[PDB]
């Protein structure tokens, strides 16, 4: 993870 | 490579002091700082952070000076890191992007570009305006409708942070997925200036892969462009005819703000302002602009502006200008009169009740310097990204909002921010007196910072002042203030909170 | 360390072509280049040089753009180097100097010098000025009294050259005894530019040994200065008092101009124009400043204006005023109106017969825009050098004198240039219409450039251009030009022939 | 106007 | 005066 | 009056 | 083979001086050069010229000094280059043509050209007139009818021209159309002289192939005229008698000027004067020559004289004589008095009024020592030539005719100015004061160049000096001239300006 | 006096 | 703010009167004051100088007692004004200086300097040393090379002096160019003691323009240095290497006492002396020091030991040290054994010829205790000074040569005497016994007064001893010492004559 | 050495 | 007069 | 100088 999103 | 200019430490019997403690644009905040460190390297910048660790001194970082609020001069900053001896413009190939130094000014950043490569970033309009604090928070101008914001081009940074243990380190964050400081990237592309840690170093690029090849790796400029500003006779303004025309306008952006339209390459902005005698930005007006390349440039103008002063009798309209791109060297800077500028963002037209409070402060400006309502050209290709996908939330605005007041004379403030504190709150009665997100408004631009929107007589809404700037992006950027600045050492009035 | 900018050959097609061809200052020159060179290295310089010896293509380079003479924009010059993208300033230890780059406006250098290290250079007020043209050809301003010629500073120059098979070469030349090649090194302390090939390069420092603290290697500008601006007014002026003037301030210079006195820290100019409208600096007035360091300075200041203003009615003082060094940051700028500048050096004040002809055509002057000549502060600690030890051969000189028209409609431009010339003709009319070198007069400055003196309808003198720029360093000059441009590539109406 | 100023 | 101009 | 504050 | 004579610098203080400055035909002219300069060839030329490049000195050159106006001898001319010393005459086989050069005068080229070659050229009658001004002025005479104007010989010129950075250059310009010079070559068909250069060699020669045989590369002279000249008497001329004669010999040359005609072969010339005794060429009369060598020869003269004399009693017609070609050889005649000639070009007879303002002028001279109107045969094999294919336009005309006033007093000559410009200007009042192309008049020859018609006052038709001498061919020769003398150095009243 | 001349 | 102590009059039954007689550091030099004066001010001072003019009284100040010759213990001395309770270091804000009164020795300046402001300056060695002999003698020791002498940070001088007719005056006098009494400071920058009046405060800073930070305003003393001694032994010398020794030595300093060398930041002193048991500072050895903030420093301090020794086995280098600046406090002072020292300059290695005549005469020392020549390491920073800027003439000088003995017991003073006499007239034999000014030599420093060199048996060069300490500074020392001091109060054996 | 003393 | 001095 | 050695 790290990242974010939303999907 | 020559070894870098700096470090200087710049106390009061220094005379430097004055210059660097007065190079704030706005002449309403002023500070005393123990020292001003003016640093030519990162390693210095990391030095003199480490500094105030150490002696626990409260620091700000100065890069442009165009803070609208009191981040960087107020009585509690005690060391000032002034960027000013930082200001490379290179293409770096081990990052295959522009290396963008925060010292420098956007006006420095346009004519380098355009003559080294013949590319430019859709910021700024304002010269003097500051790499270091315009790209972190957001920049846009007017190219945003045709090619975004500044942080759509934000590939990278180089900050320095400091740990839980009271060190600096130096961190080179970028957009690709599998980066591990990914999340710091991510809050350079709107958290805004004085919250995370010293940005040191920008680095610009398009998302797509075109090659090495530095001329494809930033939006080409128009090479003219096809301008005319339309005046307005304050005269003949009945409230019938200005409130056809701020509906016209409404209407006009509302129709024509997508990232498909042929009008990406048109911007303006709607100048409602009192004309003030030195000043020629001043009075009632709307500058035009639109990418001269296109056959069609001259239609697309006639059009904007028809749309927009039907049934307006007090408009003037003169001959439009083709004018080359940077063909006059932009702006310059310095410290200006005092003043104080409220922001939010329209999805929508003002409403018709909106439109008549507006007439009704314009109205009554007794003793007021400079008052104006700025109604700004927005949307276009910024509406093409995701509002999670950077930090700034608003990626379906047409339009941004600005209430503006300026002073001659400090003893008068008093009476200035009255008149613009009840402009922006009875424009926003319904919403509590600020741009709560609705149909209609979408909050606020952290570029214009405005510390009464945490002020609770003036926000009687309940949202806070960090979900009007930040929206659903809030919680996501105070998890990244919590992993790179644990310590809170870079803070001010609207600072995102640990 | 990142890899240069450049190069880019911008033709007629490119959309910074006009940009590049218009940015010369004075708009009553144009050319139309086959293309425009920008470079952003010395091997740039090299190739682009080399280029043009081999197309046989005639050469000018631009650095600043503000030439007072058509050398770079004419219809002869093919291509234009542009040195735009060269700018560095830094401390470099191997030169234990600063090297400033070719394409920096003094503005540029002005504030990075005192930033960096509080130090400054004597050189010119206008800030758009290029470092290229300014540099070499002997450049001055209102610290020149206390700190001489920026050629006084000269330590070093690289210079792009073209030797006799065509082949661009670098030289490296300094002030040092047994430097190979001291004579290029001596012809830029004044040569002029566009004579002897490009220079990419300038090193400064003071000829003492000062160790390397590069604090020290720089004049230390002064940290305020105390200002004050006389100005008169021509409804009031006789014809007896506009001479008592002129007498009352040429011999106050006579007196006070020596490398001792204490009036080394002031400097002045006697501006006699019309008034103007919306020009700043038009009209008839005296700006004054002084270093205000040492506690005479208000003494000194009000001394020289009492001197000056003396039996003369028409003349207004105001309040001193106290100003930081650089304060206010030099404002250009780039291209202005037509304009056409002569100009004169002065040992001893205008004559009787002299100051006659100034009042004369000053006050027939129907039809022209503006027209004025102003009196320059000179002398001081430039006259502690020797004619021959740089290629500034008026070492003795007390003020410098300008003769100036300017008209914002090219219609116009023959009326003007006729009031010009006759005011110059007339106020040297017993020595050919020039600026012979005599007991009162010492030729002219060649970055003051003026092609009517070689034009011998207008000279009738009998005494060549060179000898009224250069006098008994002409010599010397000509030696250096046919050892280092046997080939003649560098070349321009008042160029050095080999 | 559109650009910024102040003179 | 003294500074440049021609603002 | 109309002056406001706070100072 | 020996050396050429000069160069000699003739200055106020040698013997030559005053001969060499007066020698111009007409004493209404002065002037004071610094110098005269004698020059023997071509490099000499150059060499002159370049000299008063380098020293500003407005230059003239002289060859036979016939100028009838002040382009030599005014005030402001400071150099004349004198051409006397170049005089050579002879076949050049490296051209296939005849180098003329311009010191010769006329008689000299016809004597020569004769006994050598038993050639000639179509020129005037005038003795003493130069090569150098005569060729590329448009020459003609009493052959040209015959032959056409002595421009339609000329084959190349060699011309001393200044370039843009003032050196001499030396220019062989032909009449072969790939000539890169050809417009050169055609500028010297009629431009006249002191506008391109300086001439140094004329090349003269028939345009057809005829092999390298010399005796047929010019026209074969008749080699006998028939001549008569016939009387009128004043004291029997009534207005009535006048009007007659002028209409008689109008329509006469009218029907009679056509390429193919027999008459072709006959000249007059009709003098308008009154009796001076003492002077053979004043009275009233008209000189009559015919080429003996046609069997017709003697009708020719006699249809001619009777038409002319046709009810005009105070005619008197003497015997023919026949004359050998050259049989006295032509004068003549140093320095003249001082006059006056104006001129215009007639496609047709003059109108009544004209014939009747000729008259009341010619009735009206009380204090006028000379006045006349001569009317001078023309067309012929002239007007076979196109418009545009010299730089003479008249192509079609019929007669030239001048307006001549002369006084034997230089405080006298206001009154004799004012006679000749009322008699102009009456003859001309229908075209303000001057010879306007239409169906009547075509302009004037610039061989009898008159300042007048560049005077508003006196020419105010609003139609240019330049339009009337060189009609449509002026915009060609504006070309040339930009395209030689970029500088303007060669100029006076009535020259071609870039 | 003082200026020169001649007119 | 408390009121001084003193006065007090000192006569002989007082049991302070032997403490104060006896407190001189040589011990061949006594005198019996009349009475010894402590003054604790300047006012103090002037009544004690007034008296001794008024009672005729030879009169003698006292500081350090460090005087080399018998200026001060003398039997013609009969008042002493001891310095001892003026003992004042103190930044100074009106002088904007530090200011250092004469009674403190050198230790106390340091150790002050030091810990108030991190400053020091170029001062000798010896702790017990008096500011007020050693700054007006041009004080030097082992910072000199980095920073000069002391007297180049001399900004102005207390000095109570004597008129014409007898009264005491203070005069302050300043390096300031209009200063009044700019001529008394520059005497004081190496005039040396006891010549113009009585200095009662010394103000020291850098000449340069720092600001009012008095940290800034002296020299800041290297935080630690790097030390070695190199051993000799005299066991197996040879001639041949003792030679060889020297000539490393010497040599090493002619190339490497340049103001720019990387050397400036190292001293050193080569000590030619007989091993005595309990003196540590005897015997044959050199002590090196170099400033150890550098980078540089084990490599400069490797470096020079090898020149030193190449070819030359010493009989120890042991590895460097690295000592804290005043780690240490330099060891009091007090009364030593008796001594003569003789003095010099080198600004070139002694020669071979005078190289021997030090050998042989330190091979022939039976019966003398201590005897030795100390070649000690100068110039660097102190030669950018020109040789009339202070009065300090030697400017280039590489090295100061000091010919030293002492001895135990007063009966064997003459034979002591003897052996130093015969070592400084072998050694300057070609030049009448004395250092002459010469290739090698540059006279003689007046901190080290010798009165043998101002007799004509012991100096037979025909050069006085004032040339040898003043060279061409002795004139305007005259005329110093005749304008402040007109009745020859302040004199001694080497004292300036007016 | 080079300190001074004397002991 | 009109030139100065002092003689 | 102008000799040679080595000493």
């Amino acid at each position: 993870x790290y990242x974010x999103x939303y999907x | 490579c020559l070894p870098p200019a700096g470090p200087v430490k710049v106390t009061p019997d220094d005379p430097r002091y004055l210059n660097l403690k007065l190079r704030g644009a706005n002449s309403r905040f002023n500070g005393e700082p123990d020292y001003i460190h003016l640093v030519g390297s990162t390693q210095q910048v990391a030095d003199a952070v480490e500094e105030t660790v150490r002696t626990g001194k409260r620091v700000a970082v100065r890069s442009g000076g165009h803070c609208f609020e009191d981040f960087v001069d107020n009585p509690d900053v005690k060391v000032i890191i002034d960027m000013s001896l930082l200001t490379e413009i290179a293409y770096d190939p081990s990052m295959n992007a522009f290396l963008i130094e925060p010292g420098n000014t956007l006006s420095e950043v346009y004519e380098k570009l355009y003559l080294g490569w013949n590319v430019t970033i859709p910021g700024g309009v304002c010269g003097g305006v500051g790499v270091g604090g315009h790209i972190c928070g957001g920049g846009y101008g007017p190219l945003s409708r045709q090619f975004g914001s500044v942080v759509d081009y934000l590939y990278a940074v180089e900050v320095v942070v400091v740990n839980k243990q009271g060190k600096a380190r130096v961190i080179v964050a970028t957009r690709e997925r599998d980066d591990p400081h990914h999340d710091l990237w991510w809050a350079h592309t709107g958290g805004g200036g004085g919250n995370f840690g010293v940005v040191t170093k920008y680095w610009m690029r398009v998302p797509e892969d075109v090659g090495r090849n530095p001329e494809r790796l930033l939006p080409k400029p128009p090479a003219t462009l096809l301008t005319s500003t339309v005046t307005f006779d304050w005269a003949g303004m009945t409230e019938a005819a200005f409130s056809r025309l701020l509906r016209n306008h409404g209407e006009w952006y509302e129709r024509n703000s997508g990232p498909d339209s042929p009008y990406t390459g048109l911007w303006s902005q709607l100048m409602i302002g009192n004309e003030v005698p030195g000043m020629g930005e001043s009075g009632f007006m709307m500058p035009i602009q639109v990418d001269a390349t296109r056959p069609d440039a001259r239609r697309l103008l006639d059009a904007h502006i028809e749309a927009v002063i039907d049934g307006v009798p007090p408009a003037e309209v003169p001959e439009p200008i083709e004018q080359r791109w940077l063909a006059s060297t932009p702006g310059r800077g310095g410290r200006g009169p005092a003043s104080k500028t409220k922001a939010g963002y329209l999805r929508k037209r003002l409403t018709d009740r909106q439109i008549q409070a507006v007439y009704e402060n314009m109205t009554h400006m007794d003793g007021i310097d400079y008052g104006a309502v700025w109604l700004i050209g927005y949307g276009g290709k910024v509406n093409t990204v995701d509002p999670a996908a950077t930090a700034l939330p608003q990626r379906d605005a047409i339009l941004k909002v600005n209430y503006i007041t300026g002073w001659a004379n400090p003893g008068n403030e008093a009476k200035h921010l009255t008149w613009v504190r009840k402009l922006y709150a009875d424009v926003y009665a319904e919403t509590g007196g600020v741009p709560v997100p609705n149909d209609v408004s979408d909050g606020a631009y952290i570029n214009y910072p405005d510390s009464d929107l945490a002020d609770p007589g003036l926000n009687t809404s309940g949202v806070p002042w960090h979900d009007l700037y930040y929206k659903g992006n809030h919680p996501r950027l105070r998890k990244v203030k919590a992993a790179y600045d644990p310590r809170n050492h870079f803070h001010h009035a609207l600072s995102i909170r640990p």
